[PDB]
């Protein structure tokens, strides 16, 4: 079982400043990219800021949203991750996570932050029953989906439960069931499960890489009736 | 690539 387990979040004014941190645990966190993942007040999930490894002389990106103001850093020798963030916006509220593995298999909790153009679509929602085939669908703005997205799956249930389903286009994280597949079908990354369950009910995000940063899709709400 | 590490 691996955890990954946030802290540091709280209730900020605009301008001020504040640092969060993630501990890791269950798998060599040394030997993989670590990355902090935002959930907004709408939902969505979008891409903060990734690190590389020490080999990578600890490399760092960042989305566009968040460039001169937040910095991630880590110390393998608490196998811990961290993210500065400077001149607070209301726009960086939200549910920071930290994520990564094969890319985001893992996510801890959450810790909650209250600060007071390619685009990725998906099917809003979907409805099936239980042991139907259902393929969810993950497009780009860009053109069409290729390996070079490394297309991930992620998992949203109650409380904010965030599971990686799927990496590199169609590698199926460890412990996820066999009924969950991903593919490219027709120019979009997409996510079968064939046979679905009720407990299958719940929200799922693709992201797809673009050279050197994520963008994650908006969602889709999958119902599961009878 | 991004962390194609299994
Ligand atoms: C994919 O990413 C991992 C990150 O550690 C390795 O650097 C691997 O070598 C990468 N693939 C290629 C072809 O360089």
């Amino acid at each position: 079982q691996v955890q990954l387990q946030e802290s540091g979040g709280g209730l900020v004014q605009p301008g001020g400043s504040m640092k969060l941190s993630c501990v890791a645990s269950g798998f060599t966190f040394s030997n993989y990219w670590m990355n902090w993942v935002r959930q907004s007040p709408e939902k969505g999930l979008e891409w903060v800021a990734e690190i590389r490894l020490k080999s990578n002389n600890y490399a760092t990106h960042y989305a566009e949203s968040v460039k001169g103001r937040f910095t991630i850093s880590r110390d393998d020798s608490k196998s811990s991750v961290y993210l500065q963030m400077n001149n607070l916006r209301a726009e960086d509220t939200g549910i920071y996570y930290c994520t990564g593995v094969g890319q985001f298999a893992y996510w801890g909790q959450g810790t909650t932050v209250t600060v007071s153009d390619i685009v990725v679509t998906q099917e809003s929602a979907l409805t099936t029953s239980p042991g139907e085939t259902v393929t969810l669908t993950c497009r780009s703005s860009t053109g069409a989906v290729t390996t070079s997205n490394y297309a991930n799956w992620v998992q949203e249930k109650p409380d904010h439960l965030f599971t990686g389903l799927i990496g590199g286009t169609n590698n199926r994280a460890p412990g996820v069931p066999a009924r969950f597949s991903g593919s490219l079908i027709g120019d979009k990354a997409a996510l079968t499960i064939t046979g679905a369950q009720t407990e299958d009910e719940a929200i799922y995000f693709c992201a797809l890489w673009y050279s050197n940063h994520w963008v994650f899709g908006g969602g889709t709400k999958l119902t599961v009736l009878g | 690539a991004p962390d194609t590490r299994p």
